[PDB]
């Protein structure tokens, strides 16, 4: 088989410089243009440049012209993405896709293989552990039913973060939200559990959050007031 | 200005059918939603049914999927709501709502009288 | 019956004199390709007509009586039979060889030929003078039945099929020319054969004659004078659309992108007129109107990609110096593709 | 300067069914358009080229028509595996290739009404001098739902940032988190704390309050 991988994403500071690599094995750089796409997280694909090793020719998109230079090295089948003055909107993930050369059918097949793709992220704020807050059960919300508790993490820099509930023994009920982007350039995250009141001064709860980049491990208990 | 009227109801025998109707004046139905509701003089609102804008879709409640449909006719500005296999259980007031929201938030402001569907 | 008499010489006189002429011009400038070989044949079929049914014809009435052998009323018979099969045989043979043509850019006549002395066969055991016989419960009602079906009911459904296909590959100008003449050929031998044959049906199944017979022997004539007023070249010696539409369009779309190329200021308005030039010459390489063609429309893209990339490098001077040799490969293949509407 | 616009922004359909895409192109792209399925994490997969043609090897269930500027995407039968997202795009040049917006195909299912919690700020975040409360929407269908904020009767904007839970395994139902944070200072000048929530599935909005 054929296949495109990727190489060089990661965490530069706005304004900053990262040279992504996308290699290509299988197949030779001479025979398809490579094309770099990005797509923000949560919205959708977006074309931004593309090199045609044979020719020579090169040519970018108009978020990207200027600050973006690609170019491609036979040699070793790769090819480079030099990105400078990355902005805040940079932030996303980008796929390098191959594209046949006219004439024939291989120009009609546009972009059939593509790359995982990389990870490029842009911001100011360094690596913290998260500080978790217990959203309790209160005990007028729905009593006598079933109620629900949470473990609140709100300023972490990191995206990565897992939390588990009793060690993981608690799976049934369990929504861990999605982390969002804080005005602050941090993440916020929640992760609640529906129990039954019933047993809510039975059991005991108690929530694990992990995050490996602070290697901080919290282990924090939630109980109704 | 908006008003609401539906029209329908009375006795069905159980395992019927019926075919409610609803028509609103003074605004178009069309870049709209219809919802349909239901009210038991013991219970509280309960939903019945939901249609979208065009093509977007229909959806029902869990106590009423497969026995009714939903249509719609933005040329007539009106909907159906088609009944089938009626139960004893299924006695109440059907009320008539305009969903606001173009984004389907759910803002039922415009309500009806609702007409009386009861079983023998 | 001397008027009877004097129409028929007529008529005879009419038709030798018309098919020889066209028999004769026909010959001269053949001495062979298609259209020419049928239409001989047809007219050959006329003169068998005319000699061999028109002739007994005027020779019975004469004397009112046959005069001759019972051979020779089956021979007379079975000859008229042969040449009232092979006018209509021929003529769907001329419908599907031109529809053949406009398919893709003689058996036919010999199968047609084959036809009409096969299907004859019968009229050797009728006539035995010649007084011919008859079924126990109707002759003449199984037969005539017979003869309706073969010569006016089958062959007119299937040349109307055959020039239903064609009207729908011709609308998907010589081969149009050469469907409308024979379009009026059918025409005209339906419209001459139908009263007879339909006057024939009615004798049979409800148990005067001569102006019908007349009116059927007008298109030994006719046909011929019709060809030679619808063909160039007789006339001198005697004395796919929807896809070409498409094609011009994408062509002329082609041509108002090369005006605005060397009207062109900057880099943008290049790079506009030529991605309108790629959409156009790819959905052109799309209508079929074919490897020679394909390979000049991809030189076409390839110009039209030289001339975006070196718009994108900004040498808009040179970019339309590249462009200018896409009139060039106009010229060189489009025309001479448009130039196939000639043939159409 | 050519847009591919991709009309249905979500779709919802059960299993079997037939479902429709549609594309449109700002100018004329011949059948230069590309029709491709993206799982979530997952680089996406080519379905449909020159806007007829199936890649070898995605199931013959996808197919593609065209007519004039109009691009259409049919799934004939819905399966399991076919719940993605689906992009349209032109490839008329290699410098204007454009995506379109997308469409999500979710589950059909049953209407099913939010429950709503609300949880106030802990007493270890308020001596941090930042405050956090917490509205969460729990198990509900569809996806449209909105939630907002009367701290004393009054609307709050700028303050809240939502995060929704994608459709469920198990009951394919959705869960919507609305976190308002204001200063410590902030938080101690209002006493009612309320978040209501209005859904397709409820007849009156649900309101969640406290006191504090
Ligand atoms: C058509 C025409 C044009 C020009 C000159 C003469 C004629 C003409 O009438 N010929 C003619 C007439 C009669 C006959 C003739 O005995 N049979 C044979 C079968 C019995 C009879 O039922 C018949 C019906 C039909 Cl329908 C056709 C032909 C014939 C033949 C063989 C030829």
């Amino acid at each position: 088989e054929v296949q495109l991988v990727e190489s060089g994403g990661g965490l530069v500071q706005p304004g900053g410089s990262l040279r992504l690599s996308c290699a290509a094995s299988g197949f030779n750089v001479v025979d398809f243009s490579l094309h770099w796409v990005r797509q923000a997280p949560g919205k959708g694909l977006e074309w931004v440049a593309y090199i045609s090793s044979s020719s020579g020719s090169t040519s970018y998109a108009d978020s990207v012209k200027g600050r973006f230079t690609i170019s491609a090295d036979t040699s070793k089948n790769t090819a480079y993405l030099q990105m400078n003055s990355l902005r805040a909107e940079d932030t996303a993930v980008y796929y390098c896709a191959r594209w046949g050369y006219w004439p024939g059918e291989p120009w009609w097949k546009a972009f059939d293989y593509w790359g995982q793709g990389t990870l490029v992220t842009v911001s100011s704020a360094s690596t913290k552990g998260p500080s978790v807050f217990p959203l309790a059960p209160s005990s007028k919300s729905t009593s006598g039913g079933t109620a629900a508790l949470g473990c609140l993490v709100k300023d972490y820099f990191p995206e990565p973060v897992t939390v588990s509930w009793n060690s993981g023994a608690l799976t049934s009920g369990v929504h861990t939200f999605p982390a969002v982007l804080q005005s602050s350039g941090l993440y916020s995250l929640s992760s609640v559990v529906t129990v039954p009141s019933s047993s809510l001064g039975t059991q005991t709860y108690i929530c694990n959050v992990n995050h490996k980049p602070s290697n901080t491990k919290v282990d924090k208990k939630v109980e109704p007031k | 200005q908006v008003q609401l009227q539906e029209s329908g109801g009375g006795l069905v025998q159980p395992g019927g059918s019926l075919r409610l109707s609803c028509a609103a004046s003074g605004r178009t139905i069309s870049r709209y939603a219809m919802s349909w509701f239901r009210q038991a003089p013991g219970k509280e609102r309960e939903f019945v049914a939901v249609a979208r804008r065009s093509g977007d879709g229909a959806f029902y409640a869990d106590s009423v999927q497969g026995r009714f449909t939903v249509s719609r006719d933005d040329a007539k500005n009106t909907v159906y709501l088609q009944m089938n296999s009626l139960k004893p259980e299924d006695t109440a007031v059907y009320y008539c709502a305009i969903d606001s929201d173009t984004f389907y938030s759910g803002s039922y402001d415009y309500w009806g009288q609702g007409t009386q569907v009861t079983v023998s | 019956a001397r008027a009877e008499l004097a129409l028929l010489s007529i008529v005879f006189v009419a038709v030798a004199l018309s098919n020889g002429l066209v028999l004769a011009a026909l010959a001269r400038r053949g001495r062979w390709a298609p259209i020419h070989v049928f239409i001989g044949h047809l007219c050959l079929a006329d003169l068998a007509v005319a000699l061999f049914q028109v002739l007994p014809q005027l020779a019975w009435k004469a004397t009112d009586r046959f005069r001759g052998p019972d051979a020779l009323c089956r021979a007379v018979k079975y000859l008229q039979m042969v040449g009232m099969y092979a006018s209509s045989y021929m003529i769907l043979a001329m419908t599907l060889d031109r529809h053949r043509a406009i398919c893709r850019p003689n058996r036919p006549v010999l199968v047609a030929w084959a036809f009409s002395l096969l299907l004859s066969l019968p009229q050797l055991f009728i006539f035995a003078d010649c007084w011919a016989c008859f079924a126990e419960p109707w002759g003449r009602r199984t037969y005539v039945t017979w003869i309706a079906l073969m010569v006016f009911v089958a062959p007119t459904l299937g040349i109307a099929a055959c020039q239903v296909l064609i009207f729908r590959e011709i609308h998907a100008a010589a081969v149009a020319k050469t469907v409308r003449m024979t379009l009026v050929i059918v025409v005209v031998y339906v419209l001459c054969w139908a009263p007879f044959f339909l006057v024939q049906l009615w004798a049979a199944w409800d148990p005067p004659f001569v102006l019908l017979m007349l009116l059927a022997s007008l298109n030994s004539c006719t046909n011929p004078w019709i060809y030679a007023s619808f063909s160039s070249s007789v006339s001198s010696e005697l004395r796919a659309r929807r896809q070409l539409a498409d094609l011009e369009d994408n062509w002329e779309t082609l041509n108002d992108n090369l005006k605005v190329i060397e009207k062109a200021d900057n880099a943008a308005q290049v790079k506009d007129a030529l991605t309108k030039m790629r959409a156009a010459a790819l959905d052109a390489q799309k209508a079929t109107p074919m490897k020679d063609f394909r390979h000049g429309f991809d030189i076409l893209v390839g110009q039209i990609d030289d001339a975006l990339k070196l718009a994108n490098e900004g040498k808009v001077k040179e970019a339309q110096a590249a462009a200018e040799q896409l009139k060039t490969t106009r010229n060189a293949y489009i025309q001479k593709y448009l130039r196939a509407r000639s043939t159409l | 300067d050519i847009q591919m616009t991709q009309s249905p922004s979500s779709l919802s359909a059960s299993v079997g069914d037939r479902v429709t895409i549609t594309c449109r192109a700002s100018q004329s792209v011949s059948s230069a358009v590309a029709w491709y399925q993206q799982k979530p994490g997952k680089a996406p997969k080519l379905l449909i080229y020159s806007a007829s043609s199936l890649y070898s090897g995605v199931p013959s269930r996808f197919s593609g028509s065209r007519s004039g500027t109009d691009f259409t995407l049919t799934i004939s039968s819905l399966q399991p595996e076919d719940f993605a997202t689906y992009y349209c795009q032109q490839y008329l040049y290699y410098s204007l290739v454009t995506f379109g917006q997308g469409t999500k195909v979710e589950i059909k299912r049953t209407v099913a009404a939010p429950s709503v919690f609300i949880f106030p700020p802990s007493d270890e975040q308020l001596k941090s001098g930042t405050a956090s409360v917490v509205c969460l929407l729990n198990n509900f269908y569809p996806r449209e739902a909105k939630v907002q904020w009367k701290v004393d009767n009054a609307l709050q904007s700028g303050n809240s940032q939502e995060s929704v839970t994608e459709q469920d395994s198990k009951d394919s139902t959705y869960s919507l988190s609305s976190t308002l944070t204001l200063s410590k200072a902030d938080y101690e000048k209002h006493k009612v704390y309320a978040c209501e929530v209005t859904h397709q599935g409820l007849s009156s909005p649900v309101t969640k309050s406290f006191n504090r």
